[PDB]
DNA sequence: GACTAGGGAGTAATCCCCTTGGCGGTTAAAACGCGGGGGACAGCGCGTACGTGCGTTTAAGCGGTGCTAGAGCTGTCTACGACCAATTGAGCGGCCTCGGCACCGGGATTCTCCAGGG
DNA sequence: CCCTGGAGAATCCCGGTGCCGAGGCCGCTCAATTGGTCGTAGACAGCTCTAGCACCGCTTAAACGCACGTACGCGCTGTCCCCCGCGTTTTAACCGCCAAGGGGATTACTCCCTAGTC
């Protein structure tokens, strides 16, 4: 990697580089000084959270020209999609007195946010649509001058369609003694007073029996003798030496 | 002040506090009560100048805790005064055997 | 003892300082004629047929 | 910290070390390390020999009468 | 709580104007002075339970003996013209 | 295989000269500050803390 | 004297930010193994520098002495230090910078290895 | 026999940008000065007394030279064994993902505490 950055600052010594999420904020600091005329983020849901340094680590990033590829902003929130415009949009430049920001993302919750998951979750009295195509509206006027999106409906004279099945799988009977007994100890326990806290691991093995099931505690074994050693030989060897 | 009026600029009156809740004596002397502020400011000049050269000796403005390492460590009245305490984020002089070398 | 000995080290090393200092100096400069000469020997005015030129030959 | 938990808890459960002890003591104990292999560094220098063995560190703790 | 950090800062300042401090190097400081503090004066505790009852001279003697020579005639002549100079 | 019996025998002293200090301050917890004692009376002190 | 009107507390619902566990991804440090070579050490020889026996003297202990100047305790006073608080300023508790520190790159400079001939 | 041109690679060093904290600035704030007392402990002789300075002549006990002599620290020889530099692998912390409580604030309904006049 060294090596690769030995002529970094030659002004024509490349054009590109391509870099990993996991390696921008590892080289930060060797990163922060080259000034880039373009950025573009792949996958742009892989930072959503206004939490993680993956999005600090390039927020103060010097750069003027920011774009993000995502397939699509999705997840239950839309402080997701906040930060995102953030993420693009950032205020924090070299004057710092243009305020130029977008919105806060407390100061988007007024314009349409807690509206559009209280009904969107609601979608069976969506269909009224008196005041929730007021800000379906709001936010289809403000993500216009920063959108582009394209089904598959724009190529459909060659294209496969997508059949999707569902199979059913029964539960098989030791798996089942195991999906019972780890059921039941989570009821009794959680419901009630219990050790330190357990309650998402409960869940979570509880998919990992229904996902594989004879399998992540113990294997059918290889059955063999219990090997009792202390033995009485030896201990009458000495008399009957003694004696002969 | 009476540091000031002393030549001094250590505060004295806090050291006499201290000495006073010690209770090393009954009655403690009161005919020079900061005599012991100043040979502890004699020494602190002492160590500061040091430390001021050592961190000037690297083109560093502030005293860099290894400056004032190797410039307690680089005198040989002050290691005898103190050798037996160490320095945190300290270091150790560079010395490497003649003998040594391929 | 003389009162001085510490003071002689004082002189000492900041005779040592001062050299350090003329040497970053004579360094400064000379590395600023160093990156001097590197401009005067870099590459200039790609301009459009000399850049499409080595973009081709990168091709 | 793995280490000063092992040697700690055959004391007193609770114990509740605060980062600023254990990196105390860390230093501490680096300084005291650097100071005896610098020690038996010298002590080994002594004879016609490079190479750091047993005899020279036995020699150095017993020398000073840590223990 | 009262700090010592102005008196070596300012000490620092009419020895080095143009060189600063590390809050490490503050804590190095405070501790050295406190310990030479303690140290000494139960140095000169010691010397006055030396005594066969219960001033300047004690301390005089007892820096006399805990630190090297070289700088002990030097801290000792310095007090003398400290106290001179406090006398009137 | 010595260095490692040098911790097994100087870190645990220090640290039941602390605990049994810390007990005798009526502190149940350890601050850094304790950890000085032990090394004064050690005979190697440790400045900075 | 009977009942009326309004607002902060009592009761209560909303929000929502804050974390407990587990699990996967990915880089860095630790863990393990080989060719070969330089460090450890035996075997030995020797010389010369002490290990040791005996002559021939200065010197500490011996044995005692005649005192002589510094050390311990007896009054005695008096200069001074540990006893309240008004103070009021020397200095610390909390915040806001821009600058030196952090740290890496291009280059000059310098430190080291070899297979040959010189 | 041993020296080095070339090459590989570590060093010294100053640009060169980003960061967080050292130091300055603001608002209390509590402890060293200072008036006095009053009585405590050490300076100032003073009498005393007690160990040492120098002196004398002995007494062989140590101290030193001389000669033998002899064996050990050191330096020569050789081998051998074992640890390092480098190449490949695996624990080892760290940061993201998710759905659920805990709770702390935060505000809404309301309900009693408060207080006016025909």
């Amino acid at each position: 990697r060294k090596e690769k950055r030995k002529g970094w600052n030659k002004p024509d010594a490349f054009h590109v580089c391509i870099v990993s999420y996991q390696l921008v904020v590892q080289d930060q600091h060797s990163f922060k000084r080259k000034r880039w005329q373009y950025m573009v983020l792949d996958e742009a849901h892989n930072i959503k959270n206004f939490r993680s340094t993956r999005w600090q680590a390039l927020l103060n990033f010097n750069t003027q020209r920011r774009l993000l590829l995502t397939g699509t902003p999705l997840q239950n929130n839309l402080a997701e999609l906040w930060s995102l415009l953030y993420f693009l949009m950032p205020q924090t430049v070299i004057d710092g007195k243009k305020v130029s920001g977008f919105a806060d993302l407390d100061a988007f919750q007024q314009w349409f946010g807690r509206p559009v998951d209280k009904i969107i979750e609601t979608g069976q009295n969506f269909g009224q649509d008196k005041e929730t195509k007021k800000t379906v509206a709001k936010l289809h006027q403000v993500l216009r001058p920063y959108l582009l999106r394209r089904l598959k409906a724009d190529v459909e004279k060659q294209m496969p369609a997508k059949y999707e099945h569902i199979v059913y799988c029964k539960l098989s009977k030791r798996q089942r003694f195991l999906y019972d007994d780890f059921m039941s100890r989570a009821q009794t326990k959680a419901t009630l007073a219990s050790g330190n806290f357990m309650s998402i691991v409960n869940c979570l093995m509880q998919l990992r029996k229904v996902c594989n099931h004879p399998n992540l505690f113990e294997v059918r074994p290889i059955l063999t003798s219990f090997v009792l050693e202390h033995c009485v030989a030896s201990d009458y060897k000495d008399v009957e030496r003694t004696l002969l | 002040s009476r540091s000031a009026k002393a030549g001094l600029t250590f505060p004295v009156g806090r050291v006499h506090r201290l000495l006073r809740r010690g209770n090393y004596a009954q009655r403690i002397g009161s005919g020079a009560p900061v005599y012991l502020t100043a040979v502890l400011e004699y020494l602190a000049a002492e160590i500061l100048e040091l430390a001021g050269n050592a961190a000037r000796d690297n083109k560093k403005t502030r005293i860099i805790p290894r400056h004032l390492q190797l410039a307690i460590r680089n005198d040989d009245e002050l290691n005898k005064l103190l050798g037996n305490v160490t320095i945190a984020q300290g270091g150790v002089l560079p010395n490497i055997h003649q003998n040594l070398l391929p | 003892r003389r009162t001085s000995k510490r003071s002689s080290v004082m002189e000492n090393t900041m005779k040592v300082y001062e050299k350090l200092s003329k040497a970053e100096k004579k360094r400064k400069i000379i590395q600023e004629r160093i990156r001097k000469h590197k401009e005067q020997e870099s590459q200039h005015m790609l301009t459009q047929e000399e850049r499409l030129r080595i973009a081709k030959e990168t091709e | 910290q793995r280490l000063v938990r092992e040697i700690a808890q055959d004391f007193k459960t609770d114990l509740r070390f605060q980062s600023s002890a254990i990196g105390a003591l860390q230093e501490s104990v680096e300084a005291y390390l650097v100071s005896l292999f610098e020690d038996t560094n010298l002590a080994a220098i002594h004879a016609k020999r490079v190479t750091i063995m047993p005899k020279e560190i036995q020699l150095a703790r017993r020398l000073r009468g840590e223990r | 709580k009262e700090t010592y950090s102005s008196y070596i800062y300012k000490v620092l300042k009419q020895t080095h104007p143009d060189t600063g401090i590390s809050q490490k190097s503050m804590s190095i400081l405070n501790s050295f002075v406190n310990d030479i503090f303690e140290r000494i004066a139960t140095e000169a505790s010691k010397l006055a339970a030396y005594n066969k009852k219960s001033s300047a001279r004690e301390i005089q003697t007892a820096v006399r003996l805990i630190l090297p020579g070289e700088l002990a005639k030097h801290a000792v002549s310095e007090g003398t013209r400290a106290v001179t100079k406090y006398s009137s | 295989e010595e260095v490692r019996a040098v911790l097994k025998s100087f870190l645990e002293s220090v640290i039941r000269d602390s605990v049994t200090y810390t007990e005798h301050a009526k502190r149940k917890t350890v601050t850094s500050l304790d950890v000085v004692y032990a090394l004064k009376r050690q005979g190697r002190t440790l400045y900075g803390f």
